[PDB]
């Protein structure tokens, strides 16, 4: 099963938990990266056919007037398509936006909506959180002395 | 020995004559039968029960719990197995294994106890303490009961593992290496599915910063949890632990300074008058009660009566909104004040910290920083007021990081590694001087202080005071101060009573006023101490509901709406 | 044969009277009622009702005091059956308290009494007094009460006792650094610092900077490197000839003068900078409001002078005169940054909270030189006990706030070469604006030149490099032009200690004219308390009751001479 | 500061300033050092004796020595029309000494 995880991957490891205060493991047996439960609620939506400005309208209920700035935010959590050019070219399919204005128009609302809806949405302040907070780094493992 | 089983029937007759506690248990035998999620093997017994039935077991558990606590534990076991039938056979003999827990609770009379309190008198007996937990250690499983089998016999025998950091007496040193071999010399097999565990953590409660003495050293104490209560409280909690205030080791009686290591061995957890009542409600009928609290902040300083209205409107704060959808809303008030100095800016800020439930006082470290991450000055603001002195000291990075403070009430660490998120439901008041040496009128505030825009607009009310060179204000000044060559504890009772059992909420009546006034204030177009945007509707949502606090009323009316865009106005023009 | 000691010291409690009262009974008595396990005896007492029990404690009190402790634990349990643990015993004497420097090796394992000031004090730590231990090899269970387990059982092998927790009983120690009164300090000399421990009930009774007076058992513990320490036994911490000397004096009228006169008669001139450090060693008055605020007493004074203008004199004369005083500079404190310290003492391996110069001057005063090149982190600090009285100070998970009810004497270098009147002293003083703030008076020490001023300082040189200052000493005490240095800081202490004036409405309302006046010309509001403070300290010097409005026209002009000064 | 197994306490040994006691020390090139070198050479001319607070040790030796300081001026040329007390960076109390 070697060769099998990569770091950063969400996974679902099935494996048996295995040990005078006793050391705790997990000896790994099935892994798994990451359906009609979930179909019927997927079918009433599409049924009604309100697709753009019900989901538009659905991200922040509670802010007024910004109808064009979520349909770019509908966009966003959806994305574009992630075009594998070829002969080793690549193109991004994502999205970014910019939300320039005033204080006090509710631009920082959204921000958190963002980061709730989004399953890996991640939300920052100020100066990228420190450069230290920002980017990422490599730390000494003081016992082992590998960096991670 | 034979007073032991003795003191197991006294459990058992307390137990049979106290039927809440059984039925109790027969309740959660009940609950877990319909899921055969499965409930931990703990219940909950009152001293003040014990004590009414028996003083001795009562005073011997708390004088001795090594000789009266497991015979409590036995007889609870014992009853707990006898009381059904447990009829599933596999799942008896693992379910049923773990011994029944005891937590302890009601009034502790000379045993209750703090850090600095507790002495050296009160080892190796069973005690109270009440402290701020300073950080915890990562969870990890004793070892209780093993389970053997040999092959070639095809039958199991178990062994049991003990020591003094989970025993309540100090039994013989039981911990050795695994056994290989059985009796008849055949090779053991090592089950580990079978064999008992409990989880056990240990965590440093300390004495309050609020209690402690002046010129002192801190008085800590180490607090081991086990089995289901091992994780309850997070860095911060005020703390109620009862467990066995036990020594550990040798003071080098064996083989200078080494004294015997004093700790708690934790077996509850619990995360921290008439007349009164009959004061606070009774005087708040008179037509003006609102500008009596207003007088008795810092009655020795003059003037400055809005800011002090300002301070209790904070003081008693708004209500913060939770929706279905996930959503969180402000309800703090923050408060900035500007101006020339020697104008009390600095006794008022000292004031809310004498005052206040929970405050803070510090100085421009704000947020976490870097690993368990330090819990920074603005972080273990939560449910409290801060106080900051030499406001405009804050750095770049503090600047810029308090803007999520401010409006989310929230704190996000996003530093390499660990992110989290921490409450920040704060409300957050504080001063500052010119930097030039004199405050100028003819500029605004942010051509003076050189805080942006930005940053100062965020507080909700920003006054800006200015000793005039008037001589009608110096003699009154001067008069004051010479003339010193309803008390503060109700009033402290009054927030501590408003803020918790009254919850006011709107009303579209003073909707009718309030977005009236927030209309006219986006149509006036005269100058003021900052442009007018949503956040003062906001504001006024919230002056509102502070002063429906101080009337103690779940409803509000037209005058709070009057009062709130009375006072916003105040510090706008 | 311990048996008559054991009784004799019964007795001795038990019969003990003064007062027509059985005092050492009678506060064990009170003691088992506060349910506190302590006992206190004086040696004057002791050796009146026997010298023999006495010289027995003085010359072995090795294995004698263990039998006091255990005697009088009889006697509490005697008293407990009449009203139908090891209680401690705590020795106070009021004989002469040896300096620390005259110790030697015949007072080895003998009493001592001693005082000093303590300047550090340790965290608690458990020590055992009774133990109960059980055999691994045999159970055998048995008591105890450098003691160690046996190596074989007394029903085994090598080592097979195991001590039971659950039936032992321990007891709380204290360890804390003594070191002498500056007051016998030799010049070019560090004092002595002395290593003490206390346990049980004598623990936490002190903080650093407090001076006492020990009776303790000097000792000496482990090429053959050793280390000497105390066990503390107990600690403590006007004639009236000369009580109506200074009544008398109070109504002296030209007590004022003659007291102005004796600061500094070496030096020339500066006549109303000698009044300000009068009244900074006079000070002001504390009260307390109902709602919390603390009003200072202390009076802080910077010295703004030109190079070569005796600064460093004003400050170094002022240390000796009163009572309770430090010097400071270039950051060189009390072992520390001015202000309170955590420490790790290797001696005892435990760490120790340690105070620094602004700490041992609590109700004092310090003197600060060099100020303008000070740590500006410190400044802090001082900023706030400058105002607030309090030193903050915060070490890992715990902070700690420390009393500093200090008055300053403070002197500074301006930016440039000598302070131009053109321009303000925020612009002028060479350290942060807001210190500038805080002083209730500065002055500005002139260097005008003058001829007979300059040749009679010029001649003071020569004075001193031919060896007739000596000389000068006995003329200016026959000349009667200085109070006795002694005699003064006696009067210092007796001031601050039977006088505390209050303004009285004339004076309030004069100040308020005062105030009013100088701000239709033009001063804050904060200064208005740095003014009283001085009416206070005049009244404090005449010991009046309350304070009078001929007081004010000294007190204003003083200030006048300090704020406008600038 | 040096160790010493014999007596198991901190030991002290002196610098330069401690050396030339009752002697001569020589600063070529004075301006050049920082402020904190700079301040020690101050207190060592005005009192004769070095105080020192490190590694538990807290004494007084005596540095009674003479200075001869050889400097240069700002911007390497001495500006006539200005005095001294403008001409290098050494503040005026240790040009007092
Ligand atoms: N249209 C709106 N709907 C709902 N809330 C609003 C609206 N406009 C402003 N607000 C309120 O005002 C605040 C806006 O602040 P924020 O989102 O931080 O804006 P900025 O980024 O300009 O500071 C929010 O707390 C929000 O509750
Ligand atoms: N209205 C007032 N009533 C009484 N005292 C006052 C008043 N205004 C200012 N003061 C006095 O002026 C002093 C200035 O304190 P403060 O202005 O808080 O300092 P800072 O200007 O450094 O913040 C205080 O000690 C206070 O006693
Ligand atoms: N009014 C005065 N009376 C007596 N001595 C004076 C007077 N003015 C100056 N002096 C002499 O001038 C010297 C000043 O040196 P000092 O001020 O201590 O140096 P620094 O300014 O570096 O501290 C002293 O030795 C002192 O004897
Ligand atoms: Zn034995």
């Amino acid at each position: 099963l070697v060769r099998s995880l990569s770091p950063g991957d969400i996974v679902d490891v099935t494996g048996i938990f295995l040990p005078l205060l006793t050391e705790t493991y997990l000896e790994a047996q099935f892994v798994r990266q990451h359906t009609s439960d979930v179909e019927e609620r997927v079918m009433e939506l599409i049924t009604s056919g309100d697709v753009y400005n019900r989901l538009a309208k659905s991200i922040a209920p509670e802010i007024y007037g910004n109808l064009d700035v979520k349909k770019a935010l509908l966009l966003l959590l959806v994305g574009g398509v992630d075009k594998r050019v070829g002969d080793g070219m690549k193109i991004r399919g994502d999205i970014n936006v910019c939300l320039m204005g005033d204080p006090g128009v509710a631009k920082s609302q959204l921000l958190k909506a963002i980061c709730k809806i989004s399953p890996r949405g991640v939300y920052t302040t100020g100066k990228g959180s420190s450069g230290v907070g920002l980017t990422a780094a490599v730390m000494k493992d003081p016992v082992t002395d590998e960096m991670i | 020995d034979a007073v032991f089983g003795d003191r197991v029937r006294r459990f058992q007759e307390f137990l049979d004559t106290f039927t809440s506690y059984r039925d109790s248990v027969r309740s959660i035998q009940v609950y877990n039968s319909n899921n055969a999620n499965i409930l931990p093997h703990r219940i909950i017994i009152s001293l003040d029960d014990l004590r009414e039935f028996d003083r001795s077991f009562w005073s011997g558990i708390l004088v001795e719990p090594a000789y009266f606590i497991p015979p409590a534990e036995k007889a609870l076991t014992d009853l707990a197995d006898s009381m059904d039938d447990v009829p599933h056979p596999n799942a008896s003999a693992v379910s049923s294994r773990h011994p029944w827990k005891l937590s302890f609770k009601g009034s502790f009379g000379a045993h209750a106890l703090s850090p600095r309190t507790l002495t050296a008198q009160h080892l190796n007996k069973l005690v109270s303490v009440e402290g701020i937990v300073t950080k915890t250690s990562l969870v990890r499983p004793k070892l209780i009961r093993s389970v053997h089998y040999a092959a070639k016999t095809g039958r199991f025998h178990y062994r049991d593992y003990t020591d003094a950091t989970t025993t309540l007496t100090t039994r013989i040193p039981t911990p050795a290496i695994y056994p290989t071999e059985d009796t008849e010399g055949n090779k053991l097999t090592t089950e580990y599915g079978y064999s008992t565990f409990i989880d056990h953590q240990r965590i440093t409660v300390q004495e309050m910063p609020e209690m402690a003495p002046a010129g002192q050293l801190p008085r800590s104490i180490d607090v081991i949890l086990d089995d289901d209560l091992v994780d309850k409280t997070k860095p911060g909690d005020r703390v109620n632990v009862v467990g066995v205030f036990k020594s550990l080791g040798a003071g080098g009686m064996n083989q200078t300074l080494i004294g015997f290591k004093t700790l708690i061995l934790g077996n509850t957890v619990y995360p921290l008058t008439d007349f009164d009542i009959r004061n606070i409600n009774k005087l708040s009928k008179k037509k003006d009660i609102f500008d009596i609290l207003s007088q008795s902040l810092a009655p020795s300083i003059y003037g400055h009566d809005h800011i002090k209205k300002a301070i209790l409107l904070m003081l008693m704060g708004g209500v913060e909104k939770n929706l279905e959808n996930g959503s969180h809303l402000r309800g703090d008030i923050n408060i900035l004040m500007v101006g020339d100095p020697s104008t009390a800016k600095s006794q008022l800020l000292r004031f809310v910290l004498n005052t206040a439930s929970l405050a803070i006082a510090t100085t421009g470290g704000l947020t976490a920083a870097v690993t368990r991450l330090e819990a920074g000055a603005m972080v273990l603001a939560d449910r409290g007021v801060v106080c900051i002195d030499e406001f405009d000291k804050m750095t770049d990075v503090d600047r810029v990081a308090i803007h999520e403070v401010m409006e989310q009430q929230t704190v996000t660490i996003a530093k390499a590694g660990i992110h989290t998120t921490l409450n920040a439901r704060c409300s957050v008041i504080a001063a500052a001087n010119p930097v030039f040496g004199q405050y100028d009128v003819n500029r605004d505030p942010h051509q003076n202080i050189a805080l942006p825009d930005s940053l100062l607009s965020r507080f909700d009310l920003l006054f800006v005071v200015t000793d005039d060179i008037n001589e009608i204000r110096d003699r009154s000044i001067s008069e004051h101060v010479l003339r010193t060559h309803v008390t503060i504890p109700f009033l402290r009772k009054y927030v501590q009573y408003a803020k918790e059992r009254v919850i006011p909420q709107l009303t579209q009546e003073a909707i009718n006023v309030i977005v009236k006034n927030y209309t006219d204030l986006r149509n006036d177009d005269n100058t003021k101490k900052s442009p007018i945007t949503a956040r003062t509707l906001e504001t006024l949502i919230r002056l509102a509901t502070a002063h429906a606090k101080v009337r103690l009323s779940k409803t509000v009316n037209k005058v709070d709406a009057k009062v709130a865009a009375n006072l916003l106005r105040f510090a706008l023009l | 044969d311990n048996t008559e000691i054991i009784k004799s010291f019964k007795n001795f409690i038990l019969e003990f009277r003064l007062d027509s009262q059985f005092i050492y009974r009678d506060q064990l008595r009170n003691n088992i009622l506060v349910k506190n396990y302590s006992l206190t005896v004086n040696m004057e007492h002791l050796i009146g009702y026997n010298e023999d029990i006495y010289k027995k404690l003085s010359d072995e009190p090795s294995d004698i005091i263990p039998l006091f402790e255990t005697a009088i634990t009889q006697v509490a349990k005697r008293i407990s059956i009449l009203s139908r643990p090891t209680f401690q015993l705590i020795l106070n004497s009021n004989a002469n308290q040896i300096p620390l420097r005259d110790l030697d090796s015949e007072h080895v394992s003998k009493i001592v009494r001693l005082s000093g000031i303590i300047i550090s004090t340790s965290v608690l730590s458990s020590r055992a007094t009774y133990l109960s231990i059980m055999c691994r090899n045999c159970r055998h269970t048995t008591s105890i009460t450098t003691v160690s387990l046996p190596r074989s059982c007394l029903s085994c092998g090598p080592d097979p006792y195991i001590i039971i927790h659950e039936s032992s009983k321990f007891i709380d120690q204290q360890f804390l650094k003594l070191q002498e009164i500056p007051e016998l300090v030799p010049v070019g000399e560090m004092p002595r610092n002395l290593t003490m421990t206390c346990d049980r009930y004598l623990t936490n009774k002190v903080i650093p900077g407090t001076r006492v007076t020990i009776v303790g058992i000097y000792s000496i513990y482990n090429v053959a490197i050793r280390t000497p320490y105390i066990k503390i036994l107990g600690i403590q911490s006007f004639t009236e000839e000369e009580e109506e000397e200074f009544l008398q004096l109070s109504r002296n009228p030209k007590l004022y003068e003659i007291l102005t006169n004796s600061i500094a008669p070496s030096i020339f001139g500066n006549e109303d900078i000698k009044k300000a450090i009068v009244c900074l060693l006079m000070g002001g008055s504390k009260k307390i409001l109902p709602d919390g605020m603390r009003l200072r007493g202390d009076i802080n004074v910077l010295l703004l002078g030109d190079p070569g203008t005796a600064k460093s004199q004003l400050l170094k004369f002022v240390e000796k005169v009163s009572p309770i005083a430090v010097y400071t500079s270039g950051k060189g404190s009390s072992a520390a940054g001015l202000t309170a310290s955590v420490q790790r003492d290797p001696m005892t391996r435990e760490f120790y909270l340690e105070g620094g110069a602004m700490v041992l001057a609590d109700g004092g005063v310090v003197c600060i030189d060099e100020f303008d090149k000070m740590r500006d982190e410190d400044r802090v600090a001082i900023h706030e006990a400058m105002e607030q009285q309090t030193i903050s100070i915060a070490k890992a998970g715990i902070t700690t706030v420390l009393n500093s009810r200090t008055s300053v004497l403070a002197a500074a270098n301006p930016i440039y070469g000598r302070y131009d009147d053109l321009k303000s002293p925020g612009d002028n003083i060479d350290f942060q604006t807001t210190i500038l703030s805080r002083f209730d008076m500065i002055f500005i020490v002139k260097d005008d030149h003058n001829e007979e001023r300059d040749i009679s300082i010029a001649n003071h040189v020569i004075n001193i490099h031919t060896g007739n200052a000596n000389a000068m000493q006995n003329q200016q005490e026959e000349n009667g032009s200085e109070i006795s240095i002694e005699k003064m800081k006696r009067y210092i202490t007796y001031c601050r200690l039977k006088c505390a004036p209050r303004l009285s409405p004339q004076a309030a309302e004069k100040l308020s004219s005062n105030f009013v006046t100088i701000r239709k010309q033009l001063i804050t509001i904060r200064q208005l308390e740095a003014i009283i403070r001085i009416t206070e300290s005049l009244a404090k010097l005449e010991l009046s009751p309350i304070a009078q409005e001929r007081h004010v026209d000294e007190a204003i002009r003083l200030f006048q001479a300090s704020t406008m000064d600038a | 500061v040096r160790k010493d197994p014999i007596t198991k306490e901190w030991t002290l040994e002196g610098g330069a300033l401690v050396l030339a006691d009752k002697g001569v020390c020589l600063i070529d090139e004075f301006d050049k050092m920082n402020d904190q070198d700079r301040t020690s050479i101050h207190e060592a001319m005005e009192q004769q004796s070095i105080s020192i607070s490190k590694a538990g040790i807290v004494t007084t030796l005596q540095a009674r020595c003479s200075i001869i300081a050889a400097a240069n001026p700002n911007g390497g040329r001495y500006n006539s029309t200005l005095p001294l007390a403008q001409n290098v960076s050494l503040t005026e109390p240790i040009l007092s000494a």
